[PDB]
DNA sequence: TCGGATGTATATATCTGACACGTGCCTGGAGACTAGGGAGTAATCCCCTTGGCGGTTAAAACGCGGGGGACAGCGCGTACGTGCGTTTAAGCGGTGCTAGAGCTGTCTACGACCAATTGAGCGGCCTCGGCACCGGGATTCTCGA
DNA sequence: TCGAGAATCCCGGTGCCGAGGCCGCTCAATTGGTCGTAGACAGCTCTAGCACCGCTTAAACGCACGTACGCGCTGTCCCCCGCGTTTTAACCGCCAAGGGGATTACTCCCTAGTCTCCAGGCACGTGTCAGATATATACATCCGA
């Protein structure tokens, strides 16, 4: 039964900001079921994104499009300029 | 001058009028040139169509008076008649906004 | 400026459609802030929207998908 | 074969390619770009980034090194971006923050 | 060998094939069953004969026999069910049905 | 040019049929159709929904029938499923 | 006979939480059947997904799920 | 006669309260409501614990929110103590 | 009002079960290559959206008389807060039993793919009938005495 | 209650443009077949939910007492309403134009798909220490003496 969750990276991102805070199993159910929930709200507004705009695949713009539609003001702001470089330095391999 | 309507009167007959009627209340013009200049701060230039403004001064109109109501409501909820703005800013809050 | 363009009279209207009898003086300052917040986050999206199909016109039919991402479907217009 | 990750080649700690399997499975689209998977990947990191930072922060002044969901509950909750995002999220274990409305307390 | 309409084979007026093509290039999921596309249109079918049935009641009350936006709106707030499965949605040409309070009422 | 696609002549049929003599304006004609498409994708996306949640593939009867059931009323929901296994019941009597 | 279960020391409990200094005597009925109808809504929902996927024990993450699709989602359960 | 005068014990629990996190309403009493509710849904169904402690957790996290909503309207009526007509109102105004 | 007593924040011992980490394993992610259709790019058109001018008139703006309403102050009798003794049953810990969720194997009916086709459905035109608009006047309200 | 003044439903007549029907065309839904596989079904396991049984004590119940205040009443002062008069700019119609929305074609190249390989992440197991409890002490504070 491999279930699979987000576990460990939350917890590596968390001893990256922190160093010896630590998470309780309540905390990261929560952690990983926020994880869970914001990704798919990205991923279906992506997805109508591409499909009412009479395309058929998801890239980078539709989700910068998606991520600036669902994040307030400064988390949006954010938000994109983490994703535009972290894609800028992977296409940059 | 006799024969001076009380107030209420006129105030009931504009109620049962507008209730009974759905024309568009918000005039054309003013309300274009008011999106207007709220979306040139947004992106340079860029162009509206009519159908667009329409449509959304018609949601404009339906959030307006949507939040009127509840606002009447709330304020007859205070022993009261006249809406306040303490009614709208509690009606808000309670609407989660 | 600009704010203005809604005038006494029809915020009048407005609260008249939406049922209440008498108004008072704030009301109408009040109104105009409420309304200019609403139409801000409105036309944002939109204008994401229609920034994001790489369009400089904003087509109504974007207008309708910014009302129904805030929880705000219309009808009559796609 | 070299055998790098894809994680590890955007520079990020979020998986890179789970989140590519979940795009590509969840059905979302009939086919799904290069680089989305990075930017959802990227997005998620920086989102989870905050509120733990934030949540320790309110483990930190409580006198506690270990973040339980009330302290999540009060970092969400005290932050005015994350409350509007989570608005109609209710937070399992959570509390509420305190307050007292003026009338209420004694003159 | 013959064309009969699946529409007409399901005892229907709405477009089976349409709803199915829909469904199936609308990525809800990978396959969709036969009786699916069925089921929908029926489902649709029944929703749209409730709404018109009473917008045209309306209309007839108001001496029309044009169905305007007016009667639609109308008859969605009147009848509850209709009204709590809409209740989220603003119709344009709207005009809410007349509603005065008992207080605001003069004596 | 033009191949726009809309719900107009299956909802005039079933408003003939219920009532035999009532005109529509385009007003409410184009707000059938958006009613129609908008209740439409509310069942569907649902219907979507319950097939991922149970590692399934398929839109079946069921899936839709347990959308309607979601996302209508009482009433309205017991005679939206009536109505739709008769269909499907005629439909597989052919 | 049951829903009384939900006592009046509980519904001030609840509200005092809430943030509320005194309660009237009147507000537990109108309490216990706003308790009654969200429940009603909700477990009815959580039992038409579990009667969707032929199962007899209401799972969390079906009610979770199906409080999520009422509009008022919740974590801390999958 | 040592006596609290009215409101200081309230202020004191309203507080408590609100600084602590644990579950108010009685588990027992919740789940047997629960069950009775889906009883005339299905036959004889079974729940999960944790479908019930979820169950008590959003229903409390509805309550604790209608609750300060009402408190919100009492306060707003010019008054302190909240009845009937202000949480109606207060879901009437929600939408419910 | 200072002051007695109540509740709450703070230090220290302790002991516990949940968290952090090590380990084996396997399934899913990654390297590499193909090939095929999505879309980026390039022209092209004509739709309509922006801009401007004249009038003309409805509606906005301003100002005044004032009566109804918001709000403060005050009195009262009741409903609710607070506390104590009694009763209750919730919560604790075991213990047993099995209905039912979860997993595995199979084989078959069911839905995707694909060539042909034909008729259901859409674009465009035309017409007349339902509806918008104005004039008369009978009814329905409203106000003052 | 009994008068006049205004506001509105109702009716008749005329015009107008939008809905409904008709026509032709086409492209997409239907027939028919093939084939790969999703899951329906049967069988098995075994984690977990349910019922019972008893003990302990926190929590709910009931009642007495007081008093804070929700509500009713009244006075004041003020501030929107109704209405008359002035102003302005919305709206309708018409005229020009060109920005760019939508369309089609072509070629590049991004990604699905498959094969192969391996290591990152997961289930499991174990140490150990963060914190939950309990006792004692000192500060905040509350309500009277």
């Amino acid at each position: 039964s491999r279930k699979e969750s987000y576990s460990v990276y939350v917890y590596k991102v968390l001893k990256q900001v922190h160093p010896d805070t630590g998470i309780s199993s309540k905390a990261m159910g929560i952690m990983n079921s926020f994880v869970n929930d914001i990704f798919e709200r990205i991923a279906g507004e992506a997805s109508r994104l591409a499909h009412y705009n009479k395309r058929s695949t998801i890239t980078s713009r539709e989700i910068q499009t998606a991520v600036r539609l669902l994040l307030p003001g400064e988390l949006a702001k954010h938000a994109v300029s983490e994703g535009t470089k972290a894609v800028t330095k992977y296409t940059s391999s | 001058k006799p024969h001076r309507y009380r107030p209420g009167t006129v105030a009931l007959r504009e109620i049962r009028r507008y209730q009974k009627s759905t024309e568009l209340l918000i005039r054309k013009l003013p309300f274009q040139r008011l999106v207007r200049e709220i979306a040139q701060d947004f992106k340079t230039d860029l162009r509206f169509q009519s159908s667009a403004v329409m449509a959304l001064q018609e949601a404009c109109e339906a959030y307006l008076v949507g939040l009127f109501e509840d606002t009447n409501l709330c304020a007859i909820h205070a022993k009261r008649v006249t809406i306040m703005p303490k009614d709208i800013q509690l009606a808000r809050r309670i609407r989660g906004e | 400026d600009n704010i203005q363009g809604i005038t006494k009279p029809a915020i009048r209207r407005l609260a008249r459609r939406g049922g209440v009898k008498r108004i008072s003086g704030l009301i109408y300052e009040e109104t105009r802030g409420v309304l200019k917040v609403f139409l801000e986050n409105v036309i944002r999206d939109a204008v994401t929207y229609t920034e994001h199909a790489k369009r400089k016109t904003v087509t109504a039919m974007d207008v309708v998908y910014a009302l129904k991402r805030q929880g705000r479907t219309l009808y009559g217009f796609g | 074969a070299k055998a790098k990750t894809r994680s590890s080649r955007a520079g990020l700690q979020f998986p890179v390619g789970r989140v590519h399997r979940l795009l590509r499975k969840g059905n979302y689209s009939e086919r799904v770009g290069a680089g989305a998977p990075v930017y959802l990947a990227a997005v998620l990191e920086y989102l989870t980034a905050e509120i733990l930072e934030l949540a320790g922060n309110a483990a930190r002044d409580n006198k506690k090194t270990r973040i339980i969901p009330r302290h999540l509950q009060l970092a969400i909750r005290n932050d005015e971006e994350l409350n509007k995002l989570l608005g109609r999220v209710t937070i399992a274990q959570g509390g509420v923050l305190p307050n007292i409305q003026a009338v209420l307390l004694p003159k």
